[PDB]
């Protein structure tokens, strides 16, 4: 509910992600001072993320994994404005995700055919209900099988298009919330090992 | 003091023993940063330029070992764009594999480049110390890896 | 002895083994308040594993080891079934 919220700038210092946790979760740790809780904030006007509260990252620093922070191309210890997002403002209409696609990656390699359905149950359960832009790097952990899993393309389309009209797009700028009716397709990695 | 007293030299030579030992103790960040001190004082100098040539792969180093990759990155770009001299040195590239080792987090190829850096350029304990414990976190980053 | 248990199946999260020992243990660990110690018990009808007494996990949850979570092809936080378990019978 973005009807009431603040969308002030904050100058946050990008840090260590705290634990494997926040990192699985596909979360901006940020401290409850800094803003609240499963809310949406764009950094740089370009990186969208869901805050989540801890307690061990001060006011005044945001918290990041490392496949995020390689994404923003940002150093431990440097600046970033961030401003509250909204999505529904933003994007207007394209707000939902009609296709979205995935490389998943893996030294510990497997061959065998790897059926798309499980991974995107999975992903889904662990991002629901979060904002995605295209070559977004994450971390997700499959069957003891930590994976790297960098979206390719976003097709953003409105709730109530039955036939998708919007053209697959690869630009950051598209946006859409994940659901379960996203046409979710995956191929190979940036390793290029996964079948 | 020594800064206090402008003797560059005093100052130089007591930043290089600080930040060897703050290096060698597991303080990468701060040994770093006094390695900043001794490039930006030994910056422009031809006497120093050998030492200079050393830091940039020194702090490079100590910034690897704090597990930002970015920052030494950053330490090699401003050694190869800043000096020209270690732009052509064997410790640029040096750095640079070992920046390129740690980004695809094969321990092998980081073993074969410390082979190949011992080949021509005999290592020292301190780069040995930092380089296993660069190492060591590849180790234990596996760790994390179940 | 196994002779008397309670066998109701619980509804329990998988997790990163607690440490390394408890990987060599090769034990379910689980809070006294979950079931007794030193006792089999199935998960699936198909993986068995010996309870030992835990408590650092609370009740409601297991602890798995990677080997275990590769034998079974889970996830981590799966949730799964677990009962108790009599091989003699």
């Amino acid at each position: 509910d973005m009807t009431n919220m603040d969308t002030r700038t904050r100058h946050l210092k990008v840090s260590n992600c705290p634990n494997n946790s926040y990192a699985l979760a596909n979360v901006a740790a940020v401290s409850p001072n800094d803003f609240p809780n499963n809310i949406y904030i764009i950094i740089d006007n370009l990186f969208v993320f869901t805050t989540r509260h801890s307690n061990d990252i001060p006011p005044g620093t945001i918290g990041f994994n490392g496949n995020q922070r390689t994404w923003g191309g940002w150093s431990l210890n440097q600046d970033v404005q961030a401003k509250a997002f909204d999505l529904f403002k933003y994007s207007g209409k394209q707000s939902y995700l009609g296709s979205i696609d995935i490389d998943i990656s893996f030294g510990k390699a497997v061959s065998t055919v790897f059926d798309q359905d499980e991974l995107a149950k999975q992903f889904v359960r662990c991002y629901e209900s979060q904002i995605f832009s295209p070559t977004q790097y994450l971390i997700m952990e499959f069957q003891g099988h930590f994976f790297d899993l960098k979206i390719r393309n976003v097709q953003a389309i409105d709730l109530g298009d039955i036939e998708p009209t919007s053209a697959v797009a690869t630009g950051i700028e598209t946006k859409g919330i994940l659901t379960k009716q996203t046409q979710i397709n995956f191929f190979k990695g940036r390793d290029g090992l996964v079948n | 003091w020594y800064a206090q007293d402008q003797s560059v030299a005093l100052s130089n030579k007591c930043f290089i023993k600080c930040a060897d030992l703050k290096a060698l103790d597991g303080q990468y960040i701060e040994a770093s940063d006094i390695y900043s001190k001794l490039i930006k004082s030994s910056m422009g100098n031809r006497l120093s330029q050998w030492s200079l040539k050393d830091y940039f792969l020194k702090k490079g180093l100590c910034q690897l070992a704090a597990t930002d990759a970015v920052a030494a990155a950053r330490t090699l770009q401003e050694g190869q764009s800043e000096d020209p001299n270690f732009a052509d040195s064997r410790e640029s590239n040096f750095l640079k594999s070992l920046i390129d080792a740690v980004n695809e987090g094969d321990s092998e190829q980081l073993s074969e480049h410390c082979k190949e850096f011992d080949n021509f350029m005999r290592l020292d304990k301190w780069k040995i110390t930092i380089l296993n414990k660069i190492k060591e976190s590849i180790q234990q980053q596996e760790d994390d890896l179940l």
